[PDB]
């Protein structure tokens, strides 16, 4: 049960194919987290759900409804 | 500049590398190490915080569609090159112009990772306008975007389209010029070179001090 | 609904702040950091620094002055240097805070006192307003940000021909619901009947890329005809 | 570095993700747009003005 990464030798973590958000940062793009029965996994941190945009000469995407949100910024 | 080299230093090796008779004399100095080692560590995470808040301003990672019909605007130099690191041409030059207890921690966001951001931040910028900063990125054909972007400095859209081909050509030829300017003089990247240099100097000066009586 | 939307929005912040104190890390660290600096500064008093002991009152009760002078001097050069270290930390750290304070003032200057136009300066999105809120050793803002939600594709073209001449939209972009062409504002869909009252003239159809044949309505003709 | 980084972020935040209106903040001229490009320890912008 050993994973080798560019930052060093990480023991105690199962290497995982699936990418998820980073919970704890390790180095060289590998992040660890505690998931399900549960154990510690390390993985290539997902940069998020990839996307792509239906670019065209001839279309627009104009929203029909919005939100009024509130977030907190703290200084 | 954005980030520094995430240097970390062990006081105990630096100050008493493998000497029991020494580290005993270092303990009498109380907590100078633990704070120094804590100080640089606080620097280290700050750099990763720098790179996250600089680049990762975007939640979803966009990728450009197979068609490049950018109203004549030619971005082939700035998009990542799929056949190489999925990095771009103009940036490829940029990585080419640059060059005891002392360890170098690696950056959390790897260079390949860094490129994807700069591909995404570039991708939504191209196909979606500014809307990808506010929320869901909305596809908009690029020639439309300039009509907005010209509307953003007080020249109505009728300038762009009535001058579409030239302006694209002007921007296209413009793009090539940086390639020459970057390729010609290494002084184009003076600031980043400095960021490396004083950092290189700091370490060297730090290293040399070991020779002083 | 927008009123209610804002109302329900605010209550959510009540829960998120009440649920977790982790939301206030950026203030808690500042208290934490200074508390750490003080504790380190306090603990240094116990370090012998090479002196026979770390109590001044001992050394004075322990040695006569001609020899005690040496030992006390060891603390002084050390303990001062630790205090010197702490002050340098504070100056640098205070600069960081003062850097945020100026940023805080500017946000209060430009986001409370008015609506900022700097993208991602008052939270993600087309900013509306902010409500400053007190806090220990810091400030908290409740930004109110417009974020688009529900979206529909449409087919676009930068212009239309009515008589062989070119129309652009004074405000909006050209769209179609598949059979009929509409021009609408840019961040919340509302189609409109494309009339000359919304459109302006510029050139003809032989230079524009993407322009499409269309019919623009003139409100004037029905009045003259009627 | 940090002040530049926050200056960098604001330049992506305001000048990439939108169109800035701060004269002499996105290069000399009435700003149009910008394309970030990665770089070692730093970032390069291509301010199109
Ligand atoms: C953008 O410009 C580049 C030139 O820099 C074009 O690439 C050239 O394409 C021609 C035709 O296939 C080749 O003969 C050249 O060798 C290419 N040169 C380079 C440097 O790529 C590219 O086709 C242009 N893209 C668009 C969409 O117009
Ligand atoms: C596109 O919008 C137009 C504008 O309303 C629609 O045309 C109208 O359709 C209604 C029926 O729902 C008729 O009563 C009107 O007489 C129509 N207007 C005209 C000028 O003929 C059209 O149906 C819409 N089509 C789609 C596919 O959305
Ligand atoms: C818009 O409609 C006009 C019709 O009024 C088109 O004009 C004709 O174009 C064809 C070629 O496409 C010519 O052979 C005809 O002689 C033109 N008619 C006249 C009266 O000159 C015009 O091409 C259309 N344009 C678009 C973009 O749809
Ligand atoms: C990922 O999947 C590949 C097969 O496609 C396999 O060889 C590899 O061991 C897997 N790794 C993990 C961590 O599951
Ligand atoms: C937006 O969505 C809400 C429900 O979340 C709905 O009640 C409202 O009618 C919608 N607005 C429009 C303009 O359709
Ligand atoms: C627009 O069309 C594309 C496919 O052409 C689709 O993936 C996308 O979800 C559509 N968007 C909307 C808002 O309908
Ligand atoms: C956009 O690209 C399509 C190819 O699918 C082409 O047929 C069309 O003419 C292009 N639009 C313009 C305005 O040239």
């Amino acid at each position: 049960n050993v994973f080798q990464t560019r930052a060093g030798c990480l023991i105690g973590a199962e290497h995982v194919n699936n990418s998820y958000e980073c919970d704890i940062p390790i180095g060289a793009g590998i992040c660890a987290s505690y998931q399900t029965s549960q154990s510690i996994i390390a993985y290539t941190m997902s940069l998020g759900a990839e996307n792509s945009v239906a670019y065209s000469n001839n279309s627009i995407a104009i929203p029909t409804n919005f939100t009024i949100s509130v977030t907190t910024e703290i200084l | 500049p954005v980030s520094m080299t995430k240097t970390s230093v062990d006081c105990t090796m630096y100050i008493c590398g493998d000497s029991t008779e020494c580290s005993n004399l270092l303990l009498q100095y109380g907590s100078f190490c633990t704070q120094l080692n804590r100080a640089l560590t606080g620097i280290a995470v700050e750099q990763d915080k720098n790179t996250q808040e600089v680049f990762a301003q975007v939640k979803q990672i966009y990728k450009t569609p197979p068609i490049k019909d950018f109203g004549g605007f030619n971005f082939s130099q700035i998009l990542p090159d799929p056949s190489k690191s999925k990095r771009s041409f103009i940036e490829d030059l940029l990585f080419n112009k640059v060059t005891n207890g002392l360890t170098v921690l690696p950056p959390l966001l790897t260079d390949e990772m860094i490129a994807q951001y700069t591909s995404a931040l570039l991708a939504g910028t191209i196909t979606s306008g500014w809307t990808f900063g506010a929320g869901a990125a909305l596809q908009i054909p690029f020639a439309m975007q300039m009509a907005y972007r010209f509307n953003g400095i007080g020249v109505t859209q009728n300038v762009l389209y009535e001058n579409q081909k030239l302006i694209a050509n002007q921007f296209n030829s413009a793009i090539g010029k940086i390639q020459d300017s970057l390729s010609s003089t290494a002084s184009a990247l003076g600031k980043l070179q400095d960021v490396v240099n004083q950092n290189a100097q700091a370490l060297n000066t730090l290293v040399k001090q070991l020779s002083s009586n | 609904l927008i009123a209610n939307q804002f109302n329900s929005a605010i209550g959510k912040i009540q829960d998120s702040l009440s649920s977790t104190a982790s939301a206030l890390g950026k203030l808690q660290d500042v208290v934490n950091q200074n508390a750490q600096a003080l504790n380190t500064l306090v603990k240094q008093l116990s370090s012998n620094f090479g002196a026979i002991s770390s109590v001044l009152n001992d050394i004075l009760s322990r040695l006569d002055p001609p020899e005690a002078e040496v030992q006390i001097d060891r603390l002084i050069t050390g303990r001062l240097q630790s205090l010197q270290t702490y002050v340098t930390q504070q100056l640098i750290r205070a600069a960081e805070i003062r850097a945020s304070a100026n940023l805080a003032a500017t946000k209060m200057s430009e986001c409370v006192l008015g609506q900022s136009k700097r993208v991602d300066f008052c939270g993600k999105g087309y900013h509306l307003m902010s409500f400053p809120q007190s806090a220990p050793h810091g400030v908290v803002f409740l930004h109110v940000t417009y974020v688009p939600a529900q979206e529909k594709n449409f087919t676009t073209a930068p212009a239309i021909c009515h008589d062989g001449k070119a129309h652009f939209p004074r405000e909006g972009v050209f769209v179609s619901n598949g059979t009929h062409w509409f021009v609408t504002q840019r961040n919340f869909y509302e189609p409109q009947i494309i009339t000359t009252d919304n459109t302006f003239v510029s050139g003809n159809c032989d230079v524009v890329i993407g322009i499409v044949n269309n019919t623009v309505y003139d409100p004037l003709q029905p009045e003259l005809d009627s």
